RNA sequence: UUCAAAUGAGAACUUUGAAGACUGAAGUGGGGAAAGGUUCCACGUCAACAGCAGUUGGACGUGGGUUAGUCGAUCCUAAGAGAUGGGGAAGCUCCGUUUCAAAGGCCUGAUUUUAUGCAGGCCACCAUCGAAAGGGAAUCCGGUUAAGAUUCCGGAACCUGGAUAUGGAUUCUUCACGGUAACGUAACUGAAUGUGGAGACGUCGGCGCGAGCCCUGGGAGGAGUUAUCUUUUCUUCUUAACAGCUUAUCACCCCGGAAUUGGUUUAUCCGGAGAUGGGGUCUUAUGGCUGGAAGAGGCCAGCACCUUUGCUGGCUCCGGUGCGCUUGUGACGGCCCGUGAAAAUCCACAGGAAGGAAUAGUUUUCAUGCCAGGUCGUACUGAUAACCGCAGCAGGUCUCCAAGGUGAACAGCCUCUAGUUGAUAGAAUAAUGUAGAUAAGGGAAGUCGGCAAAAUAGAUCCGUAACUUCGGGAUAAGGAUUGGCUCUAAGGGUCGGACGAUCAACUUAGAACUGGUACGGACAAGGGGAAUCUGACUGUCUAAUUAAAACAUAGCAUUGCGAUGGUCAGAAAGUGAUGUUGACGCAAU
RNA sequence: AUGGUGAACUAUGCCUGAAUAGGGUGAAGCCAGAGGAAACUCUGGUGGAGGCUCGUAGCGGUUCUGACGUGCAAAUCGAUC
């Protein structure tokens, strides 16, 4: 339990403590699935609330699939610029 | 982004079996995995099951065809020959 | 293995001619957010099934115990 | 960390020797042998699963009531509604064409 | 020496056909009154794969003329035949792909398949995928019909023999190389035990007439006469010529 | 391995206690299939056997022990085996399995002499054997013995076959009604015959969900540590078959009519053959609540006592989390010149032969009630001692369950549960060995030959040639970094409507500080480069001296054959293989 | 030479079952973006193919011509593979 608390603080995580590859420690596909589901969940939330229209929603849907936004707030900033013009 | 220059679907074979044999397989592999138009419903939903069997995803209809294509060149000629001879026995 | 929530059908079971034994079980359980109450269960042993009637009101429980047929073998606890 | 064993003489992992782990009122883990899952009856014409029909092993249908094994319509537990609709339309139109 | 490989196959112990997954023998209908005088209509139910056979098979259902039931027939599917299609078989059937007609009731140049050698044997010729028979003549006085076979031979057949209009489906199969030993293995896994093959010159003299020697060679002419006996017929039997 | 006690004539080896250790969940743990056959358990007991010993034992003597309508066998069919009818053969016998056969029996009508003669029709499928892992009607929990249990006891269920009554439903419109529909229900006539479904099915990949396990918070008990510290460390807090209600991705129905094309998966498919959207229907894998059921089981406290051994009390509660592990399952996707059993058996529908009501009948597919369920197997070992190898032999022998940490990990290493602590011992430390190791300077000078050994090794970043079938070569080659500690930055879910509040994951990157410059600190873990001969590759063989360049292989070419046939088998045959085959085929090189 | 017995080992076919951590490489298909008159050409993601590859269980048996060689064993033991 003491060792687990140190790791949650960021200890014992340097290059000398890693024996598997980055993919083995955390698959790239797992990372992609989590963020793409985040982006799609946000888009449906905005559309159902009336904050965005289906025409802009459809465009942003295929941009997120195309790796246009790196995280959630990058999509939000893009939407603000789109709605400010 | 283009991943291979010329091997295409035959990149699964690596460097084995010879370039000429891999080129021959490539031409036939694309045809048998291709999607074809259905003559019954007009949609692009016809794919191959076993060799010579072609089934449409919609309209649930199966047509007997070629080993790697829906219709062979030889079978197309036979249809024309039968049609020409059919009209000579009824008219 | 079967539960009944109607008193009228419970009394019909006690005179079904194939029922010979019954038992009364008293449970001391806590309600949602109040003082503990006594819960009683009436179990009738049929030929094929056991029928359990559960009532949480002690006032109505006393009447039902008295109204049981005098020719039925009733086991208390 | 309690480990379990088979409760029959068959020691192999076949389709008829599948088990599930459950906890008993005695507080210990014990294997539970489970029967193979049932398959829904299929339509005679199109092959799709029939709506409103119970899913059971073949011998179990003799124990359930008829209301669980049929639908209140022609070809109830044999053909689905859409296939029955096609049969009626085809029957009417073809017979009319025969007269003319 | 000992009994050679090709002699052992006749005993049929481990060299029998693997027929567990076969759909059934592919044959036409039995020649009956409706076939020889008129026509009978059948319905294609499904087109299915048959293990050990390149060409697909078609399941066609006919009605029994003499009692109330359905009869199931297994045909070799021609190109263009589809599920739900009506099939007409008989003397008065139309000239359409999939129909079964006598060879004497079709015009010159007709393409047919699953042709009967004799009336009623239910199909003997042109059964493999992509093969067909060309009708090239009629002899009405002698009730004979001249046809061309896939091998190129010319044969004279009775005009009452039946055939199916069209070409056997699945053509072009042999144009794709197997490309590895594994696919050859699975091909013959569902046919018979004839693969892989060991060369005779790699064996010992007790095993094969080509066996032995301090070099791997045949040592005598590989052209063997027709009159040779079992144990001798290894190589090119009764060859008229050799070479490219 | 060690100390002590007990037992005994006798104890390094038996028993008990204490200590030190190991197997470390792909076990030295807990069950089985074959095979063995009483080795199982108790009492007595040591001549022989346990390559020392023996008070001990799988030894010796005497007895005890295996309980089933629900677990298997029995039934079904698989490859295949094999009677009959017939044909061969001097003959023992051979062929063949629906075959040149007059091949057999269940619904009832007709009779009230007695039991089945006689009248239409139905069906022609024509032995039998073949699976303790395939198919398959039906059971669970608690307790109980020296040794038995899903088999005994208590309680609670279920199936099949057979008897029958009541209630309910239905009928004077004779064989039920509701919903536009998908369809719903406590029921709700259906012979011959026909049709369909279930039985019934490959493999791999990621994703969704469930169960058990793992991790963790609060609380109610017990135990351990307490010089000092630790609201601390360990442990108990469980819920079966079955039953009622309810619960779902998919699919489907009604309304509606879409380009400014929309919807939508991690993975691009779907829509005028009707999308999105709104409202409904259904399968019950699965989950929830209740009954079963706290009366059980578990954890504690206060009291009696040689005793047949007990009594009275309480508590047994409420949460969180996930690229976790194992396993089940759903919707999908990839692959084939490979498309991945059969039968018994059960159900539905089509059909409409008969049977049926008014002072009366029918449904045992609705509920309840009654009776019966035979035969054989069942102990134990399952292996460094119960099987086979001449044996208590370091060999061989099919399979299920699988905790914590480190780490990519079912690797190695340490630990918990459980199980062992067995293999003749004591003393000494010569040579030579077997096994494990280290070396100044030189670095293959050794040797047939770098044989053996050493060096390299994880991860992150940088960098990577000739040649090439363009796929590779490639971890080419060649460099740098890696601990600890204190911080910083980025990456999410949900909730009332423009922003806040609140909750919970290890992932990556960076910066200070610190040390005998150490840090994949044990464990784990590639040497590389320039060329020649040869086989293309993966694959295969001389069990017990040869693994290769030998065989095979894809590719290429030649040869025979259209069935009254080619190749091959048989003593013969009314006999066979290819052949459930037909030249894009079979056969022979 | 005559008449018999064996596929419990092993060789090959067939029928019915079962078993096989964790990594590296990144083929088709698909999405977005950039260059270009056009044909088209490039970049970043997604996806997870192969008688591919590192390496456990498993199967096999290269070398030390190691141990043993009246052996534990009429073929075994250890390391390496
Ligand atoms: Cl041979
Ligand atoms: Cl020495
Ligand atoms: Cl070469
Ligand atoms: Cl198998
Ligand atoms: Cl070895
Ligand atoms: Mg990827
Ligand atoms: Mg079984
Ligand atoms: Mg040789
Ligand atoms: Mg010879
Ligand atoms: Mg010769
Ligand atoms: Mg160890
Ligand atoms: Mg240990
Ligand atoms: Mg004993
Ligand atoms: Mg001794
Ligand atoms: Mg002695
Ligand atoms: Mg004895
Ligand atoms: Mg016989
Ligand atoms: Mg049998
Ligand atoms: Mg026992
Ligand atoms: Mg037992
Ligand atoms: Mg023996
Ligand atoms: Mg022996
Ligand atoms: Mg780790
Ligand atoms: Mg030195
Ligand atoms: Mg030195
Ligand atoms: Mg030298
Ligand atoms: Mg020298
Ligand atoms: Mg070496
Ligand atoms: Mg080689
Ligand atoms: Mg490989
Ligand atoms: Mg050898
Ligand atoms: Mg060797
Ligand atoms: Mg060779
Ligand atoms: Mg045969
Ligand atoms: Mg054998
Ligand atoms: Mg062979
Ligand atoms: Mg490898
Ligand atoms: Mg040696
Ligand atoms: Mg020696
Ligand atoms: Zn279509
Ligand atoms: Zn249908």
């Amino acid at each position: 339990r003491a060792h687990a608390q140190s790791k949650r603080e960021g200890r014992h995580s340097g290059y000398g403590k890693r024996k598997g590859t980055r993919e083995a420690r955390l698959p790239s596909q797992v990372v992609w699935i989590r963020r793409l589901r985040v982006l799609r969940r946000l888009l449906a939330k905005y559309r159902d609330a009336g904050k965005i229209d289906k025409h802009l929603y459809h465009v942003l849907y295929k941009e997120s699939k195309g790796n246009a936004f790196k995280h959630k707030r990058a999509l939000v900033e893009h939407i603000i610029q789109a709605k400010a013009d | 982004a283009k991943r291979t220059k010329k091997v295409g679907i035959t990149g699964k074979y690596g460097v084995r079996y010879g370039s000429s044999l891999r080129r021959q397989v490539k031409k036939l592999e694309i045809q048998q995995h291709a999607r074809y138009d259905c003559s019954f419903c007009g949609k692009k939903t016809v794919k191959r099951g076993a060799a010579g069997i072609w089934t449409c995803s919609c309209c649930k209809k199966t047509v007997a065809g070629g080993a790697y294509t829906v219709s062979t060149a030889a079978a197309a000629t036979v249809r024309s020959t039968i049609r020409r001879l059919r009209e000579m026995v009824e008219a | 293995a079967r539960e009944i929530t109607d008193i009228k059908q419970f009394l019909e079971l006690t005179r079904r001619a194939d029922v010979k034994t019954a038992t009364v079980k008293i449970n001391k359980k806590l309600n949602k957010a109040g003082k503990p109450f006594r819960q009683t269960k009436f179990k009738v042993r049929g030929s094929s099934s056991l029928y359990t009637l559960v009532i949480n009101d002690a006032g109505k429980a006393k009447k039902l115990i008295q109204s049981l047929p005098p020719t039925l073998k009733v086991n208390r606890l | 960390a309690q480990r379990v064993t088979f409760r029959r003489r068959n020691p192999y992992n076949t389709r008829s020797n599948k088990i599930k782990v459950v906890k008993t009122p005695g507080g210990i883990l014990r294997a539970q042998h489970v029967k193979k899952l049932a398959t829904r009856p299929k339509c005679g014409d199109c092959g799709s699963a029939l709506q409103g029909i119970s899913t059971l092993r073949p011998r179990q249908y003799a124990t359930v009531s008829k209301t669980h094994k049929t639908v209140s319509r022609a070809y109830g537990g044999s053909r689905c509604a859409n296939c029955v609709k096609e049969r009626i339309i085809r029957a009417f139109l073809i017979e009319e064409q025969k007269i003319v | 020496g000992r009994v050679i490989r090709n002699q052992r196959k006749g005993a049929g112990s481990i060299f029998t056909s693997h027929t567990r997954l076969r759909q059934g023998a592919a044959k036409l209908r039995t020649l009956d009154y409706a076939e020889r005088h008129g026509y009978i209509r059948g319905i294609v139910k499904q087109i299915v794969h048959d293990s050990g056979r390149g060409a697909p098979l078609a399941k066609v259902v006919f009605r029994d003329p003499y009692k109330y039931r359905l009869r199931e027939e297994i045909f070799i599917a021609n190109e263009g035949v589809h599920t739900g299609q009506f099939i007409y078989a008989g003397k008065k059937a139309s000239l359409n792909v999939g129909n079964v007609l006598p060879l004497g009731s079709v015009p010159e140049g007709t393409i047919v398949s699953n042709v009967e050698e004799k009336p009623g044997d239910r199909g003997a010729l042109a059964r493999a995928s992509g093969n067909y028979v060309i009708i090239i003549g009629h002899n009405p006085d002698e009730n004979k019909t001249r046809v061309r076979l896939p091998s190129g031979a010319k044969k004279v057949i009775s005009s009452d023999a039946r055939g199916v209009i069209g070409v056997i489906a699945g053509g072009g199969r042999v144009d794709k190389p197997l490309l590895k030993a594994g696919r050859a293995f699975h091909k013959y896994r569902l046919k018979r035990n004839s693969w892989p093959k060991t060369r005779g010159v790699a064996m010992n003299p007790v095993d094969h007439p080509h066996g032995g020697g301090n070099h791997q060679h045949i040592g005598k002419a590989s052209t063997i006469s027709r009159g040779a006996v079992s144990g001798q017929k290894a190589g090119l039997i009764a060859a008229r010529r050799t070479g490219l």
